[PDB]
């Protein structure tokens, strides 16, 4: 910290959401990136796209891990993807609904769907821990 | 990219000069697992007696064989010494590191002890949801008898006791699943039609009796030319073959 | 017109099948089960990649090895010259440097890295290996390590820091750095090196050519407001110069089915009337301070083993096959090693045969990776007729009589490096 | 001159026959039974066309589906929002939407359209389907219909007009128009779709991907000098984008011989002395208002079934194989369905097993397509342990004792979707 403001925070914008980061990332890609061609052979109905809704960085879970429950191989998250994320808005009976989250609103009126995904993991520790 | 991420390298010596994957010292190269998967290995082998077949054997099937690129679920027992100490072949070991595939398989059926004729059919729209074969009188009628219009091959043992066929990929989707579970109820559809190439049925066509020793059917398999191991996920944990039969008794 | 064709017949040799071994650089005649009788191949698109079986792309992926803790407050170990971590260098990792899962009566599951899995498919191997070291530190921690590659050495029996510095080595500083890679050389008297682990009954096995060792140059320092332990996670991948020669029986099998049928001819047990058995003590064996298997509480009632075949190696220890028992034992740390068994209840997994004249007795060992090592070492000491007083510290202690077995207990012969 | 020919012999592999599967894009060696030993083929002219086996030209021909009446005077049904007609969309038509001919002890004959016949020869299918609707009207009749294509739905369980409008649909006006075509889309999560009907024992069968439904927007109007009923005849053909993937066991067989031998191992009957049987009533079964099979007029003389094998599915109903009987029954219209049996004399074709302790009884059903459906539904209700009071409306009523059988009656297990 050497400025009146703390220092410069990098910014990443998508749709109407802006994420701030301050450090150098760790990155990877599950498989080779590509543009699909055989999806057009599956449905004669025109495939709708809602980029301002879907290309939006959305907040998922927060999971709290403590020193007393942190062992080698401890699973902070084990979730079916993207099922668990798209179905994260449940009712009193733990039944999911696609009706409230704008990113998921197209899932309610369509039977079949496809997309590529990106997942960010944010941890904000102090200067004096290790893990 | 993290999987291959190598920061702050500290290398005391230069690299080791190449041999082109063995081509310099031996006459051939070894750079692709796909090449090894094209070397045949045992898929399944068993002995069949008259008692395993239907009382009245109306040219009925001998073996109902599910076709998986990653092979069958092995059963190590006193009667199967190979699976017990050799365990799974190279192809199931190779397959375990990949999620999907899209090609065909090449088979080789070796039938010994039978003087009759053997028929072989491929049922691409009827693949099994279990990783084990079905034998003789336990095979349902729908499969126990020759079906029409399926790709087939009929071979007299008098001319040759080895059958060579290539099984094609006839699946409605993009990929076929490798390493699929038999315990699958949440995704039955995936397990039913997006996993196996379809059952291969091996039957007998003649009235000749089976010898008291029975007939032996040995099915070898390998990857076809149009086959691809597609998405590299992790390898699963392994067992060591030298931990089956110990070297404490070096000869046994 | 019906002209005769008196062209001489050719000699041909009939064979039942085409090549079984060939997998590349050749055609294969076959009966394709298709409607199209030409050279046919399944369709493709970008939705479906090409085969990702190129070896270099597989073995380049890092795999995790057995992690270890690095305690800054250990005034005994955290000193200059101390050996933190060491092992032979070869593509398959040593079994005891890999994450394991053991199952009673079944096979052990090993979490082998990609370079280890692929190498077990081939007979020979060569090239540099990338050892990535990941440290669980923060900007307060500091140290300096010396990691070395010792050609032609397989163990740390003569290994010291002041010798390790006389081989190819690197010196790493942990000053606000958490990852670094030590790409070790390939120094051999030959061009290809035989794999270490092979097949059943150690078929075609051999040894590693070199050793890697991590020494403490400048000991780890922390502060009071910061964790005093720094975990180190070793990882392994193939260097850009790595190659694999020759297809052989896989050294490995899948873990979908970890069942195994040990040879019935090697199985040994207790004589009739000498079972059920329990873990206990008796006076003529280190004044009844060590654990042995008894069949009763009257003394000189120590379970006797049945006939032990002569084809069983003298340096071999044993593993329980069928049902077993639990027992409470302990073992104090042995001088010059990190070998100790804390006082706890353990299942009986291993045994070592103690001979007294025409009678053979069995000594119990815990079903644990360290118990496997101590059992093996003890069997070796009995093999060289080591002093009875010097084998004493390698034997589990007697605490209290344990439960008895349902019936007889069956054992199978095994042996390690 | 007699020069030696030391040319090395070649390796060849003997096989008894040429390809059995190949039907195109290859030559086939064979022994032609002709006098001319060359490549010979029968002569032709314009008198003899070329083969008309091009699939697209076959499946483009419309086939007739089960017609239905559309009554303008039905103040109950002829209202906005009413579902007139609906079924799953797939190339083979649903069996209950096709003209049928049943034969006692034989197989049913189905009048399948060309697109249905061809599709039963192949494993996969895809593309648009043309549904032509023909109306028996004249310029007085008027209405508006809403026909919809619902992707991912197989039944009308959650189907209403006010939901159907939220999928691909068309709105047709019957104003001096008698024919129109609804070319429905192909909306799937995959590229090929497995056929619905396969082989014996439902070999390789699956389900349809989508649903088509016809709703009443503006109800049918007629006048007093004009027929109040308008028949609707649905027809089906393949769209220009239709394709068929993979040869498999035909789902169909010819109707030249409709004989069939049901498996002897599945056959069940009545215990000795418990036949001949007749249809009647008894008190402990809905106060003797429903039909069951008795063996005498003394009470608690209800025909008992022999041993029923455990491999028989619990939701399965039964079909009579040998000789049978005629009986007079009826069933009143069931709420929420168009299910009713008018009072008439019917042959006994189907049965459902009613269990009471260690005794098993058989409930009679008429040999009629609707009787097949009601029998199946009842067997399913017994399977889920449905309330005895709620299964009551699905059981044929008792009117009067019927003739007895010549001897025992044999039954075979069957099951529908």
């Amino acid at each position: 910290m050497d400025r009146p403001e703390g220092s410069e925070e990098r910014t990443v914008q998508t749709s109407n959401v802006v994420l701030g980061e301050t450090n150098i990332e760790s990155q990877d890609i599950a498989s080779k990136e590509y543009s699909p061609t055989w999806d057009r052979l599956a449905s004669s109905e025109v495939s709708d796209e809602y980029p301002m809704l879907t290309d939006r960085w959305l907040f998922w879970k927060s999971v709290k891990w403590e020193v007393n429950d942190s062992a080698f191989g401890k699973m902070l998250v084990q979730e079916k993807f993207p099922q668990s994320w798209v179905q994260m808005d449940v009712n009193v009976n733990n039944i999911p609904r696609y009706t409230n989250i704008p990113n998921f609103i197209p899932f309610n009126i369509h039977q079949y769907m496809r997309a590529d995904f990106e997942v960010k993991i944010y941890v904000n520790p102090n200067d004096f821990v290790s893990g | 990219m993290e999987r291959t991420f190598t920061p702050n390298v500290m290398q005391p010596t230069p690299l080791l000069p190449t041999t082109n994957d063995g081509r310099v010292t031996f006459g051939e190269a070894f750079n692709d697992l796909k090449d090894l998967a094209r070397r045949y290995q045992l898929y399944w082998e068993g002995t069949i007696l008259e008692g395993n077949l239907r009382a009245i054997r109306r040219n009925s099937a001998l073996v109902q064989l599910p076709l998986y690129p990653h092979g069958l679920r092995i059963q190590p027992d006193v009667n199967n010494p190979i699976w017990n100490i050799m365990r799974d072949g190279h192809i199931p070991v190779i397959s375990s590191g990949f999620r999907y595939f899209r090609g065909g398989l090449r088979l080789r059926i070796v039938v010994e002890g039978l003087n009759s004729c053997v028929w072989v059919q491929h049922h691409p729209d009827r693949p099994s949801i279990f990783s084990r074969p079905i034998i003789g009188r336990y095979i349902a009628a729908k499969d126990a008898y020759r079906n029409h219009a399926y790709a087939a091959y009929v071979q007299n043992m008098s001319v040759n006791r080895t059958i060579e066929v290539e099984v094609p990929f006839y699946q409605p989707g993009l990929y076929g699943m490798l390493n699929a579970s038999d315990n699958n109820t949440a995704n039955s559809f995936d397990r039913l039609r997006f996993t196996g190439l379809g059952d291969l049925l091996i039957g007998i066509e003649g009235e000749q009796p089976i010898p008291k020793e029975g007939i032996e059917i040995s099915v070898y398999y390998s990857i076809a030319d149009d086959f691809s191991f597609n998405i590299f996920c992790g390898f699963p944990p392994m067992v060591y073959c030298d931990e089956t039969y110990s070297a404490a008794t070096p000869d046994l | 017109d019906n002209p005769p064709d008196p062209t001489p017949a050719k000699f041909f040799v009939p064979i039942p099948s085409h090549s079984w071994a060939h997998g590349t650089n050749t055609s294969e005649p076959t009966n394709t089960l298709r409607l199209d009788g030409g050279v046919v191949g399944v369709g493709r698109s970008d939705d479906i990649g090409t085969s990702d079986t190129a070896i270099s792309g597989i073995i380049g992926v890092y795999g995790l090895l057995k992690p270890f803790d690095w305690n800054a407050n250990d005034t005994g170990r955290n000193v200059g010259g101390h050996l933190l971590w060491s092992m032979p260098v070869h593509p398959q990792v040593d079994k005891d440097q890999v994450i394991q899962v053991m199952t009673q009566s079944k096979l052990t599951q090993y979490y082998l890295p990609p370079i280890s899995v692929v190498s077990s498919l081939y007979a020979y191997t060569r090239g540099s290996i990338k050892y990535k070291f990941l440290f669980g530190n923060n900007p307060r921690h500091n140290a300096r390590l010396l990691v070395a590659y010792i050609p032609g050495i397989s163990s740390d029996n003569r290994l010291t820091l002041e010798r390790a510095r006389n081989s190819a080595h690197v010196v790493f500083s942990l000053n606000e750095v958490s990852e670094f890679v030590f790409t070790v050389p390939y120094i051999t008297d030959t061009m290809w090196w035989p794999r270490k682990y092979g097949g059943p009954q150690a078929a075609g096995e051999f040894v590693a050519p070199s050793y890697i060792c991590m020494f403490i140059l400048n000991p780890l320092v922390a502060m009071e407001s910061v964790p005093s332990i720094v975990t180190i996670v070793p990882m392994i991948a193939a260097g850009d110069d790595f190659e694999v020669a020759v297809p052989a029986q896989p050294a490995v099998g899948l873990s979908r089915n970890i069942d195994v049928i040990y040879p019935k001819d090697s199985i040994i047990s207790f004589k009739s009337g000498y079972f059920p058995v329990y873990v206990g003590s008796w006076h003529s064996f280190f004044d009844s301070t060590k654990a042995i298997l008894r069949y009763g509480a009257v003394s000189d009632h120590i379970a006797q083993l049945g006939n032990i075949p002569a084809n069983v190696n003298r340096k071999a220890f044993w593993i329980v096959v069928g049902d077993t028992i639990k027992f409470k034992t302990k073992l104090d740390k042995i001088n010059g090693t990190e070998w100790f068994i804390p006082e706890g209840e353990y299942t009986l997994g291993y045994g070592v045969v103690w001979r007294d004249g025409a009678y053979a007795y069995m000594v119990p060992y815990p079903l644990t990776p360290l118990g496997e090592k101590i059992a093996q070492y003890t069997a070796s000491l009995l093999a060289s007729n080591t002093a009875i007083s010097q084998i004493r510290p390698y034997i589990p202690d007697y605490i209290v009589d344990s439960a008895a077995s349902k019936d007889n207990i069956l054992w199978s012969p095994i042996e390690d490096r």
